[PDB]
């Protein structure tokens, strides 16, 4: 009964942990990884995989999406 | 790949053309590629094909661990079995990725990595890679841009995967003078939603406008459920789905853009044996656009940009190659002959100066195009609504009519410099009809 979530937009300018809970909440089986904000990455899609882009504070810097 | 070299036309090509992309160099600036030595070790797919494999990352290592880059580098030019677009086509291939699992061997300055290929002879270079940063114009997109400008090579960048929501572009996929690619769906039904309809955008694919209101990406391939060489070091987790020991599915806008990289070889080498020019990425670029098919959502579109890649209408484009250079408040002015009952599709593209990583606007050198019908009716660049001539574009450098049903006679195709501060600016001209 989940409901289809994808991404995240409550969750910018908070903590990576509390971030981290609410997307496991919402798909357990998330893959997160954590990066600085505006890290060239490549560009394939896992649906899985959620990436968490930080500014220098350690607060997610922009919208969560899965990918 | 297979399913996908039929969708864009490249069995077309191939076929009725012999267009295979003999005698082109693409660089691919990715992960790694397979074992990382140009030996007899290598997958099958590029052995005996390779001028160049350069370690940036890692030192001495251009293995590919991941599988990212050797499934990318197959969609391009593969030339065992699901092969690439022009698998006959020589691979130039600079592995990017650091010791930490991300793409640190990319230099500050992303001219030094054009400038690598360029010299050992890649003329197309394409990017399965970005930073995803919502449109903006970063360093890196005006260093692309500086880049095509100076150097005839055509640059290639995945559009992002961050859609559906607009304005998700990704760096240096917001580069005006790339050609930057979204994704369609591959037709595989068999794996569900994702690649059911040759139609659909991929919901993931970043959709325009750029932040400065362009149009992004370019033009789409399909980009899901694409079956490519898999890197011998990778596991299964790697890939969307297994086929077997040498090749597996991937999907992405890095699937797409490997795919019009090989389809831009293939019109490269036309050009070049066919046409009696080398041309330019402009013009590339303006006849991939030109021939593109239209989805089924229309132009404008941030979704699907100007449209999925056709490569056999492309090929035989009537075209300009930067042979007039303008001065603002000059112009150039040409004439088409068209008849009634087919569509006619013009596209004006330049490689314009580098932008302002701050200005509002990123373009810098502002062309127009304005086409008259045989019986006096106007239309200027990317104004789809009537009328045709009211509505100027003062943003892209890249700018169109698309007349669906055209009059027999005369066209006049003029090309109007409204302002240069850093010229004269070349342009190219694509027209399909
Ligand atoms: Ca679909
Ligand atoms: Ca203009
Ligand atoms: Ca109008």
């Amino acid at each position: 009964r989940h409901n289809l979530k994808t991404e995240w937009p409550e969750l910018v300018g908070k903590s990576v942990e509390e971030a981290k809970k609410v997307i496991l909440q919402d798909k357990p089986e998330a893959q997160i990884i954590v990066l600085p904000v505006g890290t060239i990455v490549t560009m394939e899609y896992r649906i899985d995989r959620v990436r968490l882009f930080v500014d220098k504070l350690d607060n997610i810097a922009e919208v969560p999406r899965v990918g | 790949n297979d399913v996908a070299r039929g969708i864009v036309k490249a069995d077309v090509a191939q076929n009725n053309f012999g267009l295979y992309g003999q005698g082109q160099i693409v660089a691919v600036a990715d992960t790694g590629l397979d074992t990382g030595r140009n030996d007899s070790s290598m997958h099958e797919a590029f052995r005996g094909k390779i001028t160049a494999l350069y370690a940036l990352g890692r030192t001495n290592n251009a293995n590919d661990p991941n599988g990212h880059g050797t499934h990318v580098a197959g969609s391009v030019l593969g030339n065992a079995t699901n092969k690439g677009m022009a698998p006959q086509a020589n691979l130039v291939f600079q592995s990017i990725m650091d010791s930490g699992g991300g793409l640190g061997g990319l230099p500050a300055n992303l001219q030094t990595l054009f400038s690598q290929a360029y010299s050992a002879g890649a003329r197309i270079h394409t990017n399965s890679w970005g930073a995803p940063v919502n449109g903006a114009y970063t360093t890196d997109s005006r260093n692309v841009d500086d880049y095509v400008r100076k150097n005839d090579m055509t640059i290639l960048f995945a559009a992002g995967n961050e859609g559906p929501g607009s304005g998700t572009i990704s760096a240096p996929g917001t580069a005006k003078n790339a050609i930057t690619v979204g994704a369609t769906e591959n037709l595989r039904p068999s794996f569900g939603s994702y690649a059911d309809n040759i139609n659909h955008v991929a919901q993931f694919s970043s959709r325009g406008p750029t932040r400065d209101g362009r149009i992004k990406p370019d033009v789409m391939a399909p980009g899901t459920y694409i079956l490519s060489a898999r890197s011998s070091l990778a596991p299964d987790s790697s890939f969307w789905a297994n086929h077997d020991s040498k090749y597996a599915y991937m999907g992405g806008t890095s699937m797409a853009t490997p795919i019009v990289a090989g389809n831009v070889a293939q019109l490269r080498e036309h050009f070049v044996k066919n046409r009696g020019v080398t041309p330019k990425p402009s013009l590339l670029k303006a006849a991939l656009i030109a021939g593109a098919a239209d989805v089924g959502l229309g132009f404008p579109n941030g979704n699907q940009g100007w449209g999925r890649v056709t490569l056999d209408k492309s090929l035989n484009v009537a075209f300009v190659n930067e042979t007039s250079p303008l001065s603002t408040s000059q112009k150039a002015t040409y004439s088409f002959t068209a008849q009634a009952g087919k569509p006619l599709k013009i596209s004006l593209v330049w490689s314009d100066a580098p932008g302002s990583t701050t200005a509002s606007l990123t373009l810098v050198n502002d062309l127009d195009l304005v086409i008259t019908a045989p019986n006096g009716t106007k239309y200027v660049g990317n104004d789809f609504t009537a009328p045709y001539d009211n509505n100027w574009d003062g943003r892209n450098n890249v700018e169109n009519v698309f007349i669906n049903a055209p009059q027999s006679g005369t066209y006049t195709v003029e090309v109007q410099a409204y302002n240069v501060p850093v010229g004269p600016q070349t342009f190219s001209l694509a027209i399909v009809h």
